[PDB]
DNA sequence: TCCTCTTGTCAGGCCGGAATAACTCCCTATAATGCGTGACACGGACTCTACGAG
DNA sequence: CTCGTAGAGTCCGTGTCAAGGGAGTTATTCCGGCCTGACAAGAGGA
């Protein structure tokens, strides 16, 4: 056991993303029906999270607790304790660059505010609304301009080229990565020499600070829309067999399955050259599908299968009331007790 | 006396060889909060100094 | 027959009945609810209801 | 977004079949215009005969039983044979009608699929080492780009504009000498690439050409098309919105499916295409539902049988 | 007298064919076409009041 | 000297608490038999 101290938070990276995981999650099967050992390689799998049974290979050929670093050469999972299920963690490939709810939604909308972008306009843009100028050279349109369907279709056929715009998230990463903090943060200390009106300096304070803190901390902003992500390890979403035949299962094993599903879609409608409006229609359920994987109460409701109670999302898995269920109020059962 | 595995075991054993000592390693729950965390996009690791 | 079935076993309304004494079955089927479908919610009640 | 594109109604339909039609055989006919893909025709037709391929991995029914098409594929190697023999106007018609008499034959689409590959990856050989071989000119010989357009553009093979660019004397055409070997032996490899090609240097630009825009054609007449009958497919999906799947998921297999039924439709067999969608687009929703469905996923026929 | 060394024959784990399952390629041809409390505090938009600049 | 803008104020709204038919191919369990270790009883030597 370590002796430690100070935790660190920082976005993660998607290298570090991969670094933590153990194996992409491509289909999503979770288990046979005939032998409920797991499926490979879908959501429940030996060969990426970890074992069933303590020290025993899948299909079996290895049994003995000798072997305990050998990876089965039919079944690619090592042999180990069953326990190490419960910490290995996966990765899905997204193939379209989806936003992070939190970054997003969250009352103030840092994505926004580092764009100094109004929310509105934003959802405009991931929904497939209006185009948003990327880099547009030496025309008469600004860096940040929006542009509705046919406006940028009057402009793409009259502008064929030095003309950069695009849409949806991966255009907001696209736009977000390309911006110099420095160079903006030096203009706006400028306007705080200059600038002399309330509340227009108080929201530039407010600017400052958050540019500030997110070129010191090291944090890229185009981290903040997601492209590799992590799959929580099996363990902690059980499917445990209830006696009788009848399975249980937690939330987060449905809104896996859908996420993948879509996005095996998507990359499939992708390879056929299907038309622009499924790939858009696509890539909104997608979003919908992460976002309600992150955060769910922030939009439509997705309720369950026939179950009519909303399922509950990771983000709900960790705020409670009040907040840490079983770390904060209440509260830990403990043994060697009576009433 | 509730979330740490091991410390319970070793409890169990210390208490039964009639040796009162501890062990206390860290709280499942808060394990499962790390992987809970960092199922999001966001990194929290345990620093050293 | 699911939709019958399912208001007489998973309601708010139809529940066990507390049988151990005849004063508890009687009142209880001489009892007025204020819950359940088309009616007021704890949270909701007020203090004038 | 479904409402704004009106009903493509009927005459439109066929309209944009014949379309369609248009760009499918102008690709085809296309493809008959090189001299590398009857090569392998003729190749694996023998591997068929000798054994070592399948009757039905080369064709799939011709146009205007086994003895027919092993009689023509002889006389195939034959004329194929005596034009590669009389290759030294001539080439050009003997070309010409071993292609409109290859006409006949209709591949099944994987093979298809193939000989149009090998065909792009050899213009896109073509056109990755042009693309390198001015870019290395230009950027380190500074080569003007509209001497480079005037000159360069035409052939792609001969040395005229290597030995006009070095003949103009100028202080870059002295060094043009610095990367004269790259230049050149780029060119040679280009000129045994075309050798393997074997008709020029600029068929391989109309081929290129006229594939693009057989392609895109077709793709607009589908992209017409599927944007008209969406609201057929959400209509057909209601029935199964309530089978625990989603109902966009729903509609996402609906359009898969009807996108595979317009590439396989054929009206001129004159009935509306409507009916016969409809069996591909139920065909793909039920598929989806049965497979998406349920959590410990079951075959499909076990849910059949339950 | 006690402990050690020896002759001899069976059994269990492993592999092969078979027979019931699964997954993809054939799936098709009348027409069907849109349908699913409540108090607090903060932030944003709109209005009012007053000042400075052209 | 006159007009528009800047700043301040108020009201409202949000988050947060209190239709299956099938042909071909391969996988997987299941019974039948081969191939190498291990077990029994006694004898001989210290
Ligand atoms: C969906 C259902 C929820 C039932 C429920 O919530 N009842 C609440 C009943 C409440 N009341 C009526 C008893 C009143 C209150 O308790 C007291 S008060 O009125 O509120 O004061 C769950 C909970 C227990 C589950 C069964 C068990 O696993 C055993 C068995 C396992 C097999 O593999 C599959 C079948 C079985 C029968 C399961 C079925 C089903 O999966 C059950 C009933
Ligand atoms: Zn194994």
């Amino acid at each position: 056991t370590e002796e430690f101290d100070a935790i660190k938070i920082a976005l993660a990276s998607p290298d570090m993303i991969r670094s933590w995981s153990f194996g992409e999650v491509k289909k999503p099967e979770t288990i046979n029906y005939r032998t409920f050992k797991p499926e490979r390689d879908g959501l429940f799998c030996a060969r990426i999270f970890g074992p069933v049974k303590d020290y025993e290979c899948l299909c079996g050929k290895y049994k003995r607790l000798k072997h305990r670093g050998v990876i089965c050469e039919k079944c690619g999972v090592e042999v180990t304790q069953t326990k190490v299920r419960r910490e290995r963690m996966g990765h899905i490939e997204l193939a379209s660059p989806t936003a992070h709810i939190w970054f997003l939604k969250s009352l103030p909308s840092r994505i926004g505010l580092l764009l100094d972008m109004p929310l509105r306009d934003i959802e405009r843009v991931l929904y497939f609304e209006s185009y948003v100028v990327i880099e547009g050279g030496m025309t008469n349109l600004e860096r940040q301009q929006i542009l509705t369907e046919e406006q940028y279709l009057d402009a793409l056929e009259e502008f064929g080229d030095e003309f950069d715009a695009k849409m949806g998230a991966e255009a907001i990463q696209a736009l977000l990565k390309s911006m110099d903090l420095e160079q903006e943060c030096e203009q706006l200390r400028e306007e705080l020499n200059e600038t002399n009106s309330e509340t227009k300096r108080k929201k530039l304070t407010k600017r400052i600070k958050l540019l500030e803190a997110f070129v010191q901390s090291g944090n890229k902003p185009e981290w903040m829309i997601l492209t590799v992500l992590p799959v929580l390890p099996p363990d902690l979403r059980p499917l445990v067999p209830l006696d009788g035949g009848r399975f249980a299962t937690s939330d987060l094993n449905d809104l896996y399955r859908r996420v993948i599903n879509r996005n095996n879609r998507l990359k499939r409608l992708l390879d056929l050259a299907a038309p622009d409006i499924i790939v858009r229609n696509e890539k909104r359920m997608l979003q919908e599908a992460v976002d309600a994987l992150l955060d769910n109460g922030r939009r439509g409701r997705a309720i369950t299968g026939s179950n009519k109670r909303p399922l509950k999302s990771l983000a709900d898995m960790i705020k409670g009331k009040q907040g840490r269920f079983r770390q904060n109020l209440l509260g830990k059962r403990v043994d060697y007790s009576g009433r | 006396k509730s979330d740490d595995v091991n410390g319970r075991t070793k409890m169990y054993k210390n208490i039964v060889d009639g040796n009162h000592q501890m062990e206390p390693g860290m709280p499942e729950s808060f394990n499962v909060l790390l992987k809970e965390i960092r199922s999001l996009g966001i990194n929290i690791e345990l620093e050293d100094e | 027959s699911a939709a019958v079935k399912e208001f007489f076993g998973s309601s708010q309304l139809s529940q066990f009945m507390d049988q151990n004494n005849p004063l508890s079955e009687i009142t209880h089927k001489r009892r007025i609810s204020a819950l359940g479908p088309g009616g007021l919610t704890r949270e909701r009640a007020g203090f004038e209801v | 977004e479904m409402g704004t594109v009106e009903l493509l109604t009927r005459e439109g339909e066929i309209d944009i079949a014949k379309r369609i039609e248009d760009g499918i055989n102008q690709v085809q006919c296309s493809v008959a215009e090189y001299p590398e893909a009857i090569t392998y025709l003729l190749e694996q037709y023998d591997r068929v005969e000798a054994e070592e391929a399948r009757l039905s991995d080369l064709i799939t029914g011709f146009v205007d039983d086994p003895e027919l098409a092993r009689e023509k594929f002889a006389e195939l190697r034959a004329q194929y044979v005596v034009t590669r023999d009389t290759i030294k106007a001539t080439a050009q018609e003997e070309i010409l009608k071993l292609s409109e008499v290859f006409k006949q034959f209709r591949l099944v689409p994987k093979q298809f699929d193939y000989l149009v590959n090998s065909m792009r990856v050899m213009m896109d050989r073509v056109r990755t080492q042009e693309r390198l071989i001015m870019k290395l000119c230009v950027e380190q010989c500074k080569m003007p780009k509209k001497n480079f357009i005037t000159l360069f553009t035409g052939n792609e093979t001969s040395d005229t504009w290597f030995n006009a660019a070095i003949a103009m004397n100028k202080p870059w055409s002295e060094k043009l000498h610095d990367v004269s070997e790259e230049v050149h032996r780029a060119l040679q490899k280009l000129q045994q690439i075309e050798e393997e090609t074997g008709l020029t240097i600029e068929q391989v630009k109309d081929i290129n050409r006229r594939m693009s825009i057989g392609e895109a054609k077709a793709r607009r007449a589908k992209k017409e098309m599927v944007e008209a009958n969406l609201r057929l497919v959400i209509s057909i999906a209601k029935k199964y919105t309530n089978r625990g799947l989603q109902f966009l998921d729903l509609i996402q297999e609906g359009n898969i499916g009807l996108m595979k039924a317009v590439d396989k439709f054929e009206y001129r067999r004159g009935y509306k295409f409507s009916t016969y969608a409809t069996w591909w687009i139920r065909q793909a929703i039920t598929r989806s539902i049965a497979d998406q469905a349920r959590t410990i996923r079951i075959p499909v026929h076990m849910i059949e049988t339950i």
